[PDB]
């Protein structure tokens, strides 16, 4: 239970490209994937400038708490793709002790400024003495698809990382009715250089 | 100008002489764990 507050745990997160080879054949490329460990602490003040400010922004969200809902994920994304049409998707899975109606908000930012927001509402399914929430094959917005295409058409990986220096994603999962922050995940990116593929580090966001 | 301009963002890196984007402190220079820059 890494990316977990007291009320919600994200067990799975992945962004992928699915390509149809023929009517019965599909190829899936994972860009990034997450699937009692000790998570290192990062001072949240070090990342405030990289995320939206003002009311409802990262600082406001963190100050309202709870503090145990706040995480920073560093991805090394696998951009080694290939080439029937294709599908860019995001999937994620959550578990809660509580039966809630949850809202998942994803903001894509450049220089800390919101470029696009995707919003999804999810209802609970009972499973083995708890409740599960699944966002399955959510279509990646056109901005992200364009962003990825533009990244790959850069001559060198150092250029890719230079662009990514100012690209962030903020994920906020909320109880729709109470507006309690269940999970808040800040995402930062580099390109994976390793032949071993996509990698990640997960951190707890702390005040001081 | 627009900070969210996608073309300008990529132009800044492709053609640095014409770069017109906000200037920031690179992650490398911030008070962060070493693991932040060293993958597992
Ligand atoms: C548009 O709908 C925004 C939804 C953003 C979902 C986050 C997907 C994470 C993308 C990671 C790809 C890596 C590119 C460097």
């Amino acid at each position: 239970r890494s990316v977990a507050s007291s009320k919600l745990w994200m067990l799975e997160f992945s962004a992928f490209l699915e390509q149809q080879q023929d009517p019965d054949t599909y190829n899936k490329h994972l860009f990034v994937h997450i699937g009692d460990p000790y998570l290192a602490a990062v001072d949240i003040r070090q990342i405030y400038d990289k995320f939206p400010e003002k009311k409802g922004g990262l600082k406001d969200l963190f100050e309202r708490g709870p503090s145990n809902a706040f995480f920073l994920v560093k991805f090394w994304a696998d951009l080694n793709t290939n080439i029937g049409s294709s599908f860019y998707g995001v999937s994620s899975q959550y578990e809660s002790p509580e039966n809630m109606i949850i809202t998942c908000s994803t903001k894509v930012c450049s220089f800390g400024k919101q470029v696009v927001e995707k919003v999804e509402t999810e209802y609970a399914r009972y499973e083995n003495g708890h409740y599960s929430y699944r966002i399955h094959r959510s279509p990646l917005c056109e901005y992200m698809i364009n962003f990825i295409h533009k990244l790959k058409h850069l001559p060198e990986k150092y250029m890719m990382n230079s662009v990514l220096e100012n690209f962030t994603i903020l994920q906020v999962v909320t109880n729709r009715d109470t507006q309690e922050t269940l999970l808040c995940i800040a995402y930062v990116f580099e390109v994976s250089a390793s032949e071993h593929g996509a990698q990640h580090h997960i951190y707890r966001l702390v005040k001081e | 100008d627009s900070e969210t301009d996608l073309e300008a963002l990529f132009n800044a890196v492709m053609n640095p002489k014409t770069a017109n984007v906000p200037q920031t402190v690179p992650m490398r220079l911030r008070k962060l764990p070493d693991s932040f820059f060293k993958p597992p």
